[PDB]
């Protein structure tokens, strides 16, 4: 109904990935604790 | 349930059923505007701030939500306490800094460097732009198209150290 969606044009390639991406990383990795509990 | 609750560290416990969950859209805008209110409260981040990173799931992964998160920081860029020093206040800062420089690297990168020129213009000390610039050029990748030069670069003659500074400014000026 409220139509298609067009993804972002990507005006660079990433050489690396955000720091961002890193936090959510070493999140999961109590994320991986929380599991063995 | 988590949200009427009143979580922090609980939040990390459960961090992977969120990021799970977040994928749902109207998930993300409920957990947004509960972390906007618990967060909006005065003096917040001198007790735990987890609930900053929850927006780097979000923004990255629905992408027309990057103007909310922007739109939501643009309030916490202004925090200023009284008992978190200007120490701390230029760290919240600087962190959010680091956000916006990520939600930059999603696309949305006009209206965060418009409100960066317009705020250097005022508010924002000019360590916070060089900290700014910094974060930038070490994360992002040429080319950079001259829409985003055009209000970075101008704004960037201020300063010219973090040297990237001057490989940025020579290659988008050549």
């Amino acid at each position: 109904l409220a139509g298609p969606l067009t993804p972002p044009v990507k005006h660079f390639q990433l050489k690396r990935k955000p720091k961002s991406a890193t936090l959510r990383a070493e999140l999961l990795q109590k994320s991986t604790e929380t599991a063995q509990q | 349930n988590l949200c009427c609750n009143e979580n922090a560290s609980e939040l990390v416990a459960e961090l992977s059923t969120l990021y799970q969950c977040i994928r749902f859209p109207v998930v993300a805008m409920g957990v947004l505007k509960w972390v906007d209110w618990t967060v909006s409260e005065p003096r917040y981040f001198q007790l735990q701030p987890v609930h900053l990173a929850l927006l780097d799931e979000i923004s990255t992964c629905h992408q027309l939500l990057h103007p909310q998160v922007l739109q939501l920081l643009v309030k916490l860029f202004e925090t200023e306490h009284s008992q978190l020093d200007v120490m701390e206040q230029l760290e919240l800062k600087k962190t959010l800094l680091d956000r916006m420089v990520h939600l930059l690297s999603r696309g949305y990168v006009l209206p965060v460097v418009s409100y960066i020129r317009k705020c250097l213009e005022k508010d924002t000390d000019i360590s916070l732009i060089r900290y700014f610039v910094t974060e930038v050029l070490d994360v992002i990748a040429p080319p950079y198209t001259s829409d985003f030069v055009q209000l970075f670069l101008p704004i960037l003659e201020n300063d010219s150290i973090a040297d990237p500074v001057t490989e940025f400014i020579a290659h988008c000026k050549s």
